[PDB]
């Protein structure tokens, strides 16, 4: 009923490792691109 | 520079600038550093300009 069972488990193992590798990296890239907005200050300076 | 003769300027300088202290008071020495360069930015506005 499920001939592809083994290969599916194999790819599944590969994908978890793969995603386990990719997520921290891409999220870190997002933190990197967004850090300038996350850290930016702003102030208000009326002339008087 | 210009019409100045050097030795006149020097002999004259000895009579006035010679009163300047040379040995450091309190032996003070300035402490310069190879200071950092940030990559930041500032963005002031006033749109009416
Ligand atoms: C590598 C480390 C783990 C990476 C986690 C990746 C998950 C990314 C994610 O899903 O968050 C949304 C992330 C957005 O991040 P962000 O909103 O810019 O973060 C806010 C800033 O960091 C600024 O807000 P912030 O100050 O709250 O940022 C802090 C927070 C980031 O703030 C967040 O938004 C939370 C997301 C990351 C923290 C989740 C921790 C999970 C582990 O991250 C932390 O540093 C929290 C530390 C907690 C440590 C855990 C405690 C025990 C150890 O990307 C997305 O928008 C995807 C969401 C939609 C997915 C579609 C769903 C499928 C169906
Ligand atoms: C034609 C144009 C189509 C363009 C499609 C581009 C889609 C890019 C999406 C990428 C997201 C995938 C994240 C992780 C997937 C992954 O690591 O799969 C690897 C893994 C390797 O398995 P093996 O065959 O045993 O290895 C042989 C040698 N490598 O493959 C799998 O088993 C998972 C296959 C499902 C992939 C589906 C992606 C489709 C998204 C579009």
């Amino acid at each position: 009923s499920e001939p592809e069972h083994d290969h599916r488990k194999r790819m599944g193992l590969k994908m978890l490792m793969m995603m386990a590798l990719l997520v921290p990296l891409v999220y870190t890239i997002k933190r990197h691109k967004w850090s300038v907005l996350k850290s930016r200050k702003l102030a208000y300076r009326p002339p008087k | 520079a210009g019409g100045v003769e050097h030795q006149q300027l020097l002999d004259l300088a000895q009579k006035h600038l010679g009163g300047i202290p040379w040995t450091y008071a309190e032996d003070a020495v300035p402490t310069l550093t190879p200071c950092r360069f940030t990559g930041s930015e500032i963005r002031h506005r006033d749109d009416a300009l």
